[PDB]
RNA sequence: GUGAACAGCCUCUAGUUGAUAGAAUAAUGUAGAUAAGGGAAGUCGGCAAAAUAGAUCCGUAACUUCGGGAUAAGGAUUGGC
RNA sequence: UUUGCUCCACACAAUAUAGAUGGAUACGAAUAAGGCGUCCUUGUGGCGUCGCUGAACCAUAGCAGGCUAGCAACGGUGCACUUGGCGGAAAGGCCUUGGGUGCUUGCUGGCGAAUUGCAAUGUCAUUUUGCGUGGGGAUAAAUCAUUUGUAUACGACUUAGAUGUACAACGGGGUAUUGUAAGCAGUAGAGUAGCCUUGUUGUUACGAUCUGCUGAGAUUAAGCCUUUGUUGUCUGAUUUGU
């Protein structure tokens, strides 16, 4: 916890996120969910 | 105890030569493969088949295959007991691709 | 063999595989490379580096001792079948 | 590792000591002001006294302090116990309750001392450390090596390893990179050249390339994530005690 009571305005701003990047970091991630990968690429040679 | 076996292992040479200086990659494989026969069955004294050597050097200093399927027999030492009483003989198993094989006990007869 | 070629690169005959070796990959090095945007603002000074480069066709200034300058410059092209 | 180890008693042989030889004796505060006593209206109060130094207070007599008999006190003091409490600034100490026990120089007696020869030379204090006994007690870890890579020149750092919710080696899945593998097939393909029954699709050879199976195949921890699978592994070395 802070050692002091900051009133930075920058420190009183209540924040609410709109979206959280959830792509792969192990590479240039394109998709957020396995769901989304499917919907976009369609059915592959594996699967079904 | 220490009992004679003979299993068939597939080694990932690639992740072990990853980064190695080209002139040193085949010789690292000989050394790295010895280190592998020692891991399974801490035999310490390891001998390689000269077919394995060829097999390793099959594509030059620089181009060691990413995976090798190996046969490794732990055996009984003969003559004036060179410290430990057991070898590992190592040799190449003929197979199309060394991908996708698990490790297997070879039943001896 | 490629190619203008006794070049460079690869091979045959013949000959070597001989230059202490093992384990790691801190700094700083010696040798080799690459950098977004800018493009000599660096520096005594473009030093170092970079860029150009074969060949075919077109094209080609001042000046000149008429021989040159001149591959001046500036362009297009190039595999395979 | 065979010896061990720990606390308390009293017992020897070493060993050391910045220097025992009646007592380090506890308000706070002011100083052009205070202490102590006493009363009170508990206050910047009233009265009394003190300093002018600790030249004080306390203790001190007994073979380096012996042996012995009594009176008077009901006290003093030492020791080992015991009842309550308080003390954290480094409290490791302080007050308090109950007996027990030795001493008592408060007082009155009976003995002792020499010859250590006229001073040298004489009370033994407390540190450690090893051994000895008798009792109570407790029954681990660190390092080497091997391993991780949140670490690293080497040392060092950080993980892991004795049957596990373990660890490794492989396999699987997810993640990523590239850009569509080998093989087979095509009345795809600029065309040329053969041969026949000379073409309601004529075949045969040669042919960059194209198309399909094929966002296919290859690679993916080496410092990526993950696992109902397979197989394997799991007590070598060394060192340490108040
Ligand atoms: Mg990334
Ligand atoms: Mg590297
Ligand atoms: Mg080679
Ligand atoms: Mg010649
Ligand atoms: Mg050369
Ligand atoms: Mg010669
Ligand atoms: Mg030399
Ligand atoms: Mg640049
Ligand atoms: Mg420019
Ligand atoms: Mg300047
Ligand atoms: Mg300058
Ligand atoms: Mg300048
Ligand atoms: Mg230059
Ligand atoms: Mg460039
Ligand atoms: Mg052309
Ligand atoms: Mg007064
Ligand atoms: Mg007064
Ligand atoms: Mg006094
Ligand atoms: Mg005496
Ligand atoms: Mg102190
Ligand atoms: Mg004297
Ligand atoms: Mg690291
Ligand atoms: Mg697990
Ligand atoms: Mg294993
Ligand atoms: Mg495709
Ligand atoms: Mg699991
Ligand atoms: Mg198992």
């Amino acid at each position: 916890k802070s050692l002091y009571t900051n009133t930075s305005r920058k420190a009183l701003e209540e924040v609410s996120l709109k979206w959280i990047d959830t792509a792969s970091k192990f590479g240039k991630g394109r998709f957020q969910t396995p769901a989304e990968k499917h919907a976009f690429m369609g059915t592959l040679k594996k699967d079904l | 105890l220490k009992d004679v076996v003979t299993r068939e292992y597939t080694i990932n040479l690639h992740k072990r030569l990853h980064g190695v200086s080209f002139k040193k990659r085949a010789p690292r494989a000989v050394k790295e493969i010895k280190k592998f026969a020692k891991l399974h069955m801490g035999t310490d004294d390891v001998r390689l088949a000269p077919e394995l050597n060829q097999a390793i050097w099959k594509r030059g200093v620089k181009g060691v295959e990413y995976r090798l399927r190996l046969r490794i027999s732990r055996k009984r030492n003969e003559e004036e007991d060179a410290k430990n009483p057991l070898f590992s003989y190592v040799e190449p198993v003929l197979v199309a691709s060394a991908k996708g094989l698990q490790t297997v006990v070879v039943e001896e007869d």
